[PDB]
């Protein structure tokens, strides 16, 4: 019984600018140590103590608190950095902290949007799957309204995220609308369309059932 | 180097029992305490056991205090994790890590590459893979709707690896617990369909591997 609440879930940078995560603590804790976690990989040793860095980590990095708030910062941001930042204390019950998600900050990106019928191949099993990919965008919230003879829905929508481009530094988005095969040789005009930071008004992509 | 190498787990019903055991190498494992930690896969991370250099002390949170057992053996340099009375809220990959004293407290330094405990009731099923083909532009996005499966891991590879640099794959989200993913990939239009396009899924856990060649509707 003793919480690590990290309070930047999700976090943003450019390259060359600071950078400030916290962790506060339930209670009074003598020392605070972080890790790093990349996808794919387990968290690695990053700072430990308060201030004490790790061998491997680089100069730019920093550690400080004291009690109840202690503190990672970063000196200037450089594009190697963005991974999950854990804190975890020592004193009572070792509890991590929910983590920091650093993210890297680029221009901005509107998606590339695709739509594609459910195949000839699912249909004959009794059901059908209209999926939409939006592809290679930025920032990576979004809003996706599927509309079916121009009227909305919401059931059974399954969202999917990727992890930031290693590249291009993006986010692809798939969206799969699962209907039943009575259900979509029920209408006609399938759409799916993406609203986002970048455009005014949303980018549509559009197909009719009663055509292929 | 130091290596932390963790074997077994996987899918077992609730109230099975298991045993995790994990490798040391390049440094002396009696003098260093041992611990297990475990990941959540909403990325959570939460301590679990700790043996002490000897026999000694072990250590335990109250979530596990009852069905869990660590154990090591210095002959070998391995630790042991029994886990009895397995429940639903077991699920997690678990890390084996290492100990260190610091100026007044302890640290991890090194955890291994976990092995994953998937604790469940519901048959291994192979996955349905349907082609995403369009029903007019200078580049093609193709994409394999891969649904229905159990246990989780799955993969896709296009082409036979060809095509890695413009492919897109989207975590697997579980609904009617079955797991439904998606993947995309990116062609310049001269590449297709003049050319075979084939996204290939193989499920270790049911030794299933399905081909399927998009082609133009």
């Amino acid at each position: 019984d003793i919480v690590l609440t990290q309070s930047p879930a999700i976090m943003s940078a450019s390259p060359g600018e600071k950078v400030t995560m916290t962790c506060s603590a339930s209670s009074s804790v003598s020392y605070i140590h972080w890790y790093q976690q990349k996808s794919g990989t387990s968290p690695k040793r990053w700072i430990y103590d308060t201030s004490r860095l790790a061998f491997g980590v680089p100069g730019r990095f920093s550690g400080s608190g004291s009690g109840t708030s202690y503190s990672l910062t970063i000196s200037s941001m450089e594009a190697e950095d963005a991974a999950t930042y854990y804190c975890q204390q020592w004193s009572s019950n070792y509890t991590f902290g929910g983590g920091t998600n650093l993210e890297i900050k680029r221009a901005d990106a509107a998606p590339t949007v695709s739509i594609f019928p459910p195949s000839s191949e699912q249909l004959t099993s009794g059901g059908a799957s209209v999926v939409c990919f939006l592809n290679n965008f930025y920032p990576k919230d979004i809003n996706v309204k599927w509309k079916i003879d121009g009227s909305e829905r919401q059931n059974g929508v399954l969202n999917s995220w990727t992890d930031q481009d290693s590249k291009d530094s993006t986010y692809s988005m798939s969206s799969t609308l699962t209907l039943t095969k009575d259900e979509y040789e029920r209408h006609n005009s399938y759409t799916c369309e993406a609203t986002h930071k970048t455009s005014t008004s949303p980018i549509v992509k559009s197909f009719n059932r009663n055509e292929c | 180097e130091v290596k932390l190498v963790e074997s077994g787990g996987g899918s077992v019903k609730p109230g099975g029992s298991l045993k995790l055991s994990c490798a040391a190498s390049g440094f002396s494992f009696s003098t260093y305490g041992m611990s297990w930690v475990r990941q959540t896969p909403e990325k959570r991370l939460e301590w679990v056991a700790t043996i002490s250099g000897g026999g000694g002390y072990t250590y335990y949170p109250d979530s596990v205090k009852g069905r869990f057992t660590i154990s090591r053996d210095n002959a070998r340099n391995i630790l042991y994790l029994q886990m009895s009375s397995l429940r639903s809220g077991d699920t997690a990959m678990y890390y084996c890590a290492r100990r260190v004293t610091t100026v007044a407290e302890y640290y991890f330094d090194y955890w291994g590459q976990g092995t994953t405990l998937t604790v469940s009731s519901p048959k291994t099923t192979p996955p349905s893979v349907y082609p995403l083909a369009p029903a007019a532009a200078s580049m093609v996005t193709l994409g394999c709707l891969v649904k229905g499966y159990f246990p989780e891991p799955v993969t896709v590879t296009w082409n036979s690896g060809s095509l890695s640099s413009g492919v897109h794959t989207f975590p697997a989200v579980l609904q009617s617990d079955l797991y439904t993913l998606s993947s995309s990939v990116t062609v310049p239009s001269s590449t297709w369909p003049s050319e075979t396009v084939t996204c290939n899924v193989a499920h270790p856990a049911s030794s299933t591997k399905v081909d399927k060649k998009i082609v133009p509707r």
